[PDB]
């Protein structure tokens, strides 16, 4: 019912900067929180960030404590992901996804319903 | 006979532990549920919640309780429920609930020789649901109801509905005055918390606003004051001291509608759809008083300009306001 | 020693059921009853109920508690009341009651060699009373408080007042927080009400009340009469005030209306002919009537201003007379019933 | 004697099971009921419910309880009720209820040597009933009360009234201020749910509105403003700046009646009968101001037309409004 | 060690009676108390009551509880309170109270080898106090709190405070918005009922109104309308049709202040001090409209009298109203 | 197997004392906590409190409970909680709270072979917090939540959070309409009472007002009435009887805003920031009516002075009011 | 006192489609839920479907799903029975009735109080 | 984040009467109740008195019952210690501090959060 779409791939040298985006559609009122992950080239995904519907809070994970700043737009129904000082351990696909309202903890991929096909970002030496 | 049954129940409870769920080491239990709705009481947009009353039923199958000698299917008193095992079951989106205790506590125990146990209740629940009031009052609300276990993980307990064309009845008994019922959906998930994966069944249904009342409340005032703001164009300017008496009143009247009608309204920060509508009709009576404001400054220059203003006037307001309706009543529906 | 009482206590509790009244097949049990009103509560006129706060006391004689001990007066714990027998007491108009359990449940157990028992409770009762508001706000009505024995007919339990018929009910001094009302007197009485189960025994405590009249005069009755005299002195204004009294006589009906709005603000809903509304309408009808005395002139004084000197000069000595005769009739009706 | 009775009761309870209804394998039990009404408190059209307080009584006949040696008919304390069997009984159309617990819990146990058991209660019940407000306030309401068993089917339990000219007393004690009592009916059905057929006794009674109050509230304002809208016809047009001061006020006054009198009213979406009435008196003062609107446009053409309008005027409004009454006050009664 | 303590407590409770107070035949018990106040919630002049939350502590000394073998000072769980003796203690001027039961019931048991027992609680109390509103709102309220035993007479139980400079703490935590705290007093009486003499400790404290708000609410309207009633004296009588438009409005404005400001007020029958004040400002605007009333009757006789009235006028109202302030603001303070 | 577990639990409870905390003589217990927030219901500035609903969890480690023979990690029913030890835990700044008891009491017992015990709850809490309304409504509120033990001192019990980047989750689920969430902080103290030093964990978070609503309520009326007080300057004085009709109305309109808008406001004694704002706009329409007051006294002296006043007028009010905005909207933000 | 009226049926051969409707007369407030039957000549009484009072809620039997549609309106306070997919096994005198508000299971014959009688539908091939 | 500052002390002989100044800066509403202190050179520190922030109440130690007084400001919100009847045992450096809304009984020193650099006040 709620269709999602991202943009913003590319490749930078190590330590650079990059920005993401994710579009929304449909009855988005029933999905307050949106989030992101990274399917590793060998492994499964791991949590990185989540944002409230009103745009207030923005919880992170322990490795991505004050590494990446991630923001909010109610008007364009977009989420913006500012990566800075990038690492060679960040070459993966960042999938856009939402959560139902009364729908469990923040870190769990099984929880989410809708999924946008993310881009494959890489980084060099 | 009376003699067989009393010692039969005592064999079923001598050494019966209450602290453990059946099939403890082995496979998880397979509990089915069943809901019959009596009525929905009221919906508060102020508190974002609603109140219903249901009939709540459950199955499970304990091998610890299996009589053999009686062909009948038993029925016991509700005080035996304190000496049996029940699964923990609670409502997630609630605020206050209770069990009716009018003459006794309304719960039912029913037995079967295999071990099939039926457990009825009767619960009134004040459950909260979030509302979107962007399209107020031409809105559709989706207020839900979710059911979880509390202590047991998905390795022990298994919720399931008893058929999607079943297990939710009493639909047409629902009579809200303000709303109307559309659709039913039934959900089975696997919600994972920090402890472990828990099962969940969810009940959800739409709510559609009955539109044919707020015209009588909100719209028909704001329809007529636009027309009463058009009296002055047919008024010849000899009552130039009395034209403004209309023009003060209508702008004042919209302020009353902005406030006294607001007393019958909820309180959200973001802008409702009727607020843009009441913004629109407020602007026209604000500009209709600004007809005479440009009259009295250049009437002394010439009345020939003032002779043509009501030729300009009554060819604009009965079309810009009419096109204001077709922007309004089509962008929503 | 303490130990001496325990064997006397527990040796007494053996073989004592609490499911049977004493003298079951034998003679009738009498019960003595004492009421001590602590602090009377407010009265809601809309819901016909009132709050009362009592120290409710009961007393009777048991045979099965006699002993031979040194102390002869035994203050005991709450929890013996569950173990011993008490009679029951409901209230025939008790809408909601509370027996508090703040640090302990407010009960007491007191014993003697007779088996005379003392068993008191601190109640808080919101009981109801029907009202006849036909003479509002000049009312003086009785809101009683009946109670009787549940589950026992006449031939088993009889209620008797403890003291004589006067001294058995004690009102406190300061606890009468009658803002709105005023306390008048007390009256007790005993009855036999026959119901479907069996004929029972009934206690009755009337309470005569009276309203503090010294509020609604300045609350309501002045700006009535102020707006009346606002219309009646206005006869002495100029007939040539041609656009002036146009605006004037209008608002004198508006103020009269908005006063009747505030008059119907705090008034509770009835289906009666209330004496206040019976006074509002006559007050309401005179700016209705004296409007016509001015509104006739627009049709009249350009046709002929000669007869305007006949009747409008008489108008200054009629309408303040007849309103002034009305108030003498009105207050004569209600202050002496 | 005291000695016989204590061991007699203990023989009646040694080995007495509480978990089973009497005559378990055999014929169903035959339970009669009895209701005495104390009073009805209040009726909320806002919440569509009412509150009464009753005396609730029951019979049944257990062969497990049959003393022989005592000619008297016994009477026990209410704490023995936790050691006996009672039938499950609840109210269907309720919202909140309780049992009065002032000094004790108000329930009565009475015995008989055959086994006839009397069980009294005292329950205050807030029961909901649906209302039709098409003919508000010249309406008749039928608010009911239904009684069911909960766990037992019709193969075990049998409700019956104790005579149709009996078992409902305390009728004339009912004093509602607003309403009046008309009629009583007693119902015995066999209602079938998904589990099985259940018995039901139902209590129903009419409610008639006391009409002689809302004239003082609603009608006598709207009577007089029609007459105050007729002042202008006898007003000669020299106060043409002051005629409109009446015509603004009366249209404004109906708006206050549309709103301030609405504060003392319930809230339904469909149109009440007084709303058509307040629509009718609003139209006439809307057209009475449209008398002077056609005056001031063609008075300059001729006053001879304007000299005849009050010949047209006061021969129409005191008959179309009077015929508006006879449509109104006869279509309802 | 764990081993000593469990059998030590069991020796203290084997044969411990709960039905009797310690030193039953001998001297009365000597119980001390201690109160710490958390906060005072709100003060309702409508209901004449207030709501606080305290920490309630007690001492006594039982010789039945005296361990010897342990040098420590013990601390037990709150479930042992149902197996000990506590003194009956209740609040006299209350209306509704309870004990907080958030995770457990908040009560504390602490022991000592001599027998000193400490018993803590945490009670929220809605206590009623009578108010005098003669000097409203320049008033001082004395709302109290009284503590009694219930069953025991003064021959068994002895209340006492633990030092007058002690036993009431948490004073400066009290933050009422509307009021302010002044003084504390501690009382020990011997109150005699019909049964016998009972002890009492009482807590009492003043309440002073924060005056600096009602000027913004009540006074500054009634200040300015006196000045707006003085506009007409500088108005030359050419607007004799428009002078009365002031004189109607101000008398109407006082009626709104008499009613709309009354909506934010309590309800007593006797006359408040602001009511004499609102009586006073109502009289002056009633007499200011009676300026023009004597104008229009003798202006036709001579304007020379009417030429001198505003010489009479603006030398009286700015002094009689100013002296009306000095009667008002000095008779109270 | 079923056989091992039942006798295993009975060995764990035979001789298990409930009256004592584990490691009684030895080191203090080391209890960790964990809070998950479901939602925050509402914030009452009238009562200075708020209402949330949390998931409350605890750890501790009892050596008295240590099974060995089972590799699994156990899960028991909530009725075993009445036969175990829990630490006393209460909320300090609360007013009324309870535990949800919908089908059972929502609490969880989970065991581990070492002795690690997990204890869950589900509590709805009405906790009070003091508010500062000097900068109303451009304010920041810091409402907190504090957790204490009750009976045990710091020599027995040790609270600690389970990691500062943990133990408070469910943040983004919080949806207040009126407010917004900013920041979290976690506190561990050692609070000392008169008895002894007690531990405390505290939860605190900011509240920021959503500003974009009160412009629609409070400001946009008071914006426009300043402009409607500027109509008279372009009005030529021929309507000198009708200029005052504006000047009475606007001063009257501010009185309605002073009162009818006050109905949607809290009640504090000290002066809110919007009160200085409503004081400011009240002064200008008070002085705009004092334009015409100095007109009518010296117009008869000369109209040449009165010809220059609107040259003085419309060059002052559209700058002193505009500079009044820049004092207002910059002193706060 | 509530009396019903049935009319609108006849003979249609196989594969056709026929509409039937039901008229109401009486105190219709305490019968908010009206329903339908069918009576095979050899068999017992059966339930087919029912309708709410507001009209927005329906309920249908499983076997006779996808061949009828029920809708109501307060024009004459009548209920309508639509048409699709005739099958010749359905020769049955149809019946129209209603139910009291607190009157129980909505699938069963004996719960209904006032039965209307009327037109049979005899079909063939 | 409360920053405080001391002034008012010095070298006063016996029989004196003075005032000190705790300079309340920063936000204040988070810390209503404030109080003063004293500290002997060798002996451990102790408590003298504290005030309600709305000025409604004071409290004092028993040894200096009815001898010291504490001011209260709403303008600049700073506090002062005006007194009479000097006592030569009171030779102590003085301090001011503040507490949160829930931080226990007033008498105990470690319950307070912020501290200023006090003034040496000596009896001569």
């Amino acid at each position: 019912q709620v269709q999602l779409q991202e943009s913003g791939g590319g490749l930078v040298q190590a330590g650079g900067s990059l920005r993401l985006s994710c579009a929304a559609s449909g009855h988005t009122f029933n999905y307050p929180i949106m989030g992101w992950f990274r399917q590793a080239p060998g492994k499964e995904r791991e949590f990185v960030g989540a944002i409230s519907w009103s745009g207030g809070s923005t919880s992170y994970a322990d490795s991505v404590k004050d590494r990446f700043t991630i923001s909010r737009d109610n008007a364009k129904n977009t989420v913006y992901l500012e990566m800075n000082n990038l690492k060679p351990e960040d070459t993966a696909v960042y999938y856009c996804a939402a959560k139902g309202r009364y729908s469990g903890g923040l870190y769990y991929p099984t929880n989410y319903d809708y999924w946008g096909q993310g881009t494959q970002v890489t980084v060099s030496s | 006979n009376m003699s067989f049954v009393k010692e039969t129940v005592d064999k079923l409870l001598k050494g019966y532990d209450i602290r453990l769920r059946p099939d403890f080491g082995g496979p998880p239990v397979c509990v089915g549920m069943n809901i019959d709705i009596a009525s929905i009481d009221m919906v508060s947009e102020v508190n974002m919640d609603y109140t219903l009353t249901m009939y709540f039923q459950q199955y499970w199958r304990d091998k610890r309780l299996a009589y053999s000698g009686i062909p009948l299917n038993l029925t016991l008193d509700n005080r035996v429920a304190d000496q049996l095992w029940v699964p923990d079951t609670y409502f997630l989106n609630d605020k206050k609930s209770f069990v009716h205790g009018v003459t006794v506590k309304n719960r039912m125990i029913r037995l079967h020789p295999d071990g099939t146990v039926l457990y009825g209740l009767r619960i009134t629940t004040t459950a909260a649901c979030m509302m979107d009031l962007r399209r107020y009052p031409l809105d559709e609300q989706n207020c839900t109801l979710e059911i979880e276990s509390y202590g047991y993980t998905t390795d022990d307990i298994e919720f399931y509905w008893r058929g999607g064309d079943k297990a939710v009845t009493g639909v047409e008994r629902i009579e809200l005055p303000q709303f109307s019922i559309v659709e039913h959906r039934l959900v089975s998930r696997n919600v994972v918390f920090a402890t472990g994966a828990y099962p969940r069944l969810s009940l959800s249904f739409r709510l559609k606003r009955n539109i044919g009342y707020f015209i009588l409340q909100t719209y028909m005032p704001s329809i007529l004051i636009t027309i009463l703001s058009w009296v002055s164009f047919w008024i010849n300017y000899d009552a130039s001291a009395a034209r403004v008496a209309l023009g003060i009143t209508t702008v004042l009247t919209m302020t009353t509608i902005n406030t006294h009608l607001r007393e019958t309204l909820p309180k959200i920060p973001y802008v409702k759809a009727i607020d843009m509508y009441l913004m629109g009709c407020f602007v026209f009576v604000f500009l209709a008083l600004l007809e005479y404001a440009f009259v009295n400054y250049i009437f002394f220059s010439q009345p020939a300009r003032a002779a043509a203003i009501d030729r300009w006037s009554r060819i604009v307001f009965p079309f810009t306001f009419s096109l204001f309706n077709l922007v309004y009543w089509l962008y929503y529906v | 020693n303490i130990t001496i009482f325990t064997r006397i206590l527990d040796g007494l509790l053996d073989g004592y059921d609490n499911r049977l009244r004493p003298g079951l097949g034998e003679r009738i049990t009498q019960v003595r009853t004492d009421i001590y009103v602590t602090s009377f509560g407010p009265v809601s006129d809309t819901e016909m109920e009132y709050t009362i706060d009592v120290f409710f006391r009961q007393s009777w004689k048991d045979e099965r508690l006699r002993f031979k001990g040194p102390m002869q007066r035994l203050p005991l714990n709450n929890l013996l009341a569950s173990k011993i027998w008490t009679p029951d007491t409901f209230f025939h108009n008790g809408k909601k009651s509370i027996a508090h359990n703040m640090t302990t449940p407010n009960k007491l157990l007191r014993l003697e060699d007779d088996g005379t028992l003392l068993y008191t409770m601190r109640l808080t009762i919101s009981a109801e009373c029907p009202m006849q508001l036909e003479d509002f706000p000049m009312d003086a009505h009785a809101c009683p408080l009946k109670f009787g024995s549940y589950a026992y007919p006449n031939s088993e339990v009889v209620y008797v007042w403890t003291n004589g018929s006067t001294k058995s009910v004690v009102v406190a001094e300061d606890g009468s927080r009658l803002n709105q009302y005023h306390l008048m007197g007390q009256t007790v009485g005993t009855e036999n009400i026959s119901t479907s189960t069996g004929e029972y025994t009934i206690m009755t405590a009337h309470f005569h009340l009276k309203r503090k009249i010294g509020y609604f005069v300045i609350q309501t009755y002045l700006p009535c009469i102020m707006t009346v005299i606002l219309s009646q002195v206005s006869f002495w204004l100029n007939r040539e005030s041609v656009p002036a009294r146009t605006v004037f006589g209008v608002t004198t009906v508006l103020t009269m209306t908005t006063l009747s709005i505030s008059a119907r603000n705090s008034l509770p809903k009835v289906a009666y002919a209330t004496a206040m509304d019976w006074f509002i309408a006559v007050c309401y009808a005179f700016v209705f009537s004296a409007l016509i005395e001015f509104a006739t002139v627009n049709y009249f004084t350009k046709s002929q201003p000669a007869r305007a000197a006949k009747i409008d000069k008489m108008s200054r000595i009629v309408f303040p007379v007849l309103f002034g005769t009305f108030n003498l009739v009105y207050w004569a009706t209600y202050l002496n019933r």
